[PDB]
Parts: C-alpha cells; structure tokens; sequence
C-alpha cells in the first residue's frame, strides 16, 4: 500500500506483425471506352454541347 | 464560339487519357521486352518465318498468294485474335488519342 503511491499503468499491447484486411482488394476488369468529353457537365457551371 | 469550345474539359480529360495511354504502353513494353512474358508467337521458331515476312512489308497486307509461308498462322488465327487483341486495341486507342 505504501509503495503503490508512485505507480502508473505502462501502456503495453501485443499485435501480429502484419494484420490483413477484412476483405482483400479484387482485380477489376479493363473495359475499353471512347474518349467522352461530356463527363464534367455536372461539375460547376458546365455547358452542354 | 468560345462558350461551346469547352477547352477546359477537353484538356483535363485528354491529360488523364494520355497518362493512361502512357501507363498502358509502358506495361506493354515491359511485358514484351524481357524474353519471358512476351507472347510465345514472337519467340516460337516455326512461326518466325511468318513474322519476319510480315515485318518485311508491314504497311501492305497480301494474304492472297502466300506461297505456303503463312500456313502455320492459318491454323491458329483464333488464338492470335484472342491473345494479341489487347495490344492492338491499345495501339488503336493511342491513335485515337
């Protein structure tokens, strides 16, 4: 009791070196599309045609 | 009409398209450079004559009188059109860009 006056909790925890994510990122198929110039019309004060 | 030009959208989209084309061409070059990941058709021996003849005259295509030189290519065209589609389509996209 008399020595406990000068004691504080050390912060100690153990993890696993490498922790994997709940779900792994999957590859996405590449789909060819034409050059579209009407994709920013909804950003700011856009013009149509 | 400057309003209808939309130069900003054109530039900001073409920059991204060019970056993507650069990445795709770099990947294609790296794949085709090392002699381990390039298509087997470019390293295969029996198919060497056809590729050499085609390279000899690239701009012009003449399959009418082949003189029994593209016979090997004539029995595997389905695989050539299934394996080399990506590179040709990337070249077409580069031309369009």
């Amino acid at each position: 009791r008399e020595i406990g006056i000068l004691t504080t909790n050390k912060n100690t925890s153990r993890t696993h070196k490498i922790i994997a994510p709940a779900n792994l990122e999957r590859p996405v198929r590449y789909i060819r599309k034409p050059i579209d110039y009407t994709i920013l019309d909804d950003i700011g004060h856009g013009v149509k045609v | 009409q400057p309003s209808q030009q939309k130069l900003a959208e054109k530039l900001t989209i073409l920059n991204d398209r060019g970056v993507g084309m650069l990445t795709r061409l770099y990947n294609i070059k790296k794949a085709c450079g090392d002699p381990k990941a390039k298509p087997s058709y470019l390293i295969d021996k029996n198919l060497e004559s056809a590729v050499k003849f085609i390279v000899r005259k690239f701009p012009a295509v003449e399959t009418r009188n082949n003189n029994q030189q593209l016979a090997q290519l004539q029995k595997e065209k389905s695989e050539i059109l299934k394996n080399l589609a990506l590179y040709y389509f990337t070249f077409v996209d580069v031309m369009e860009f």
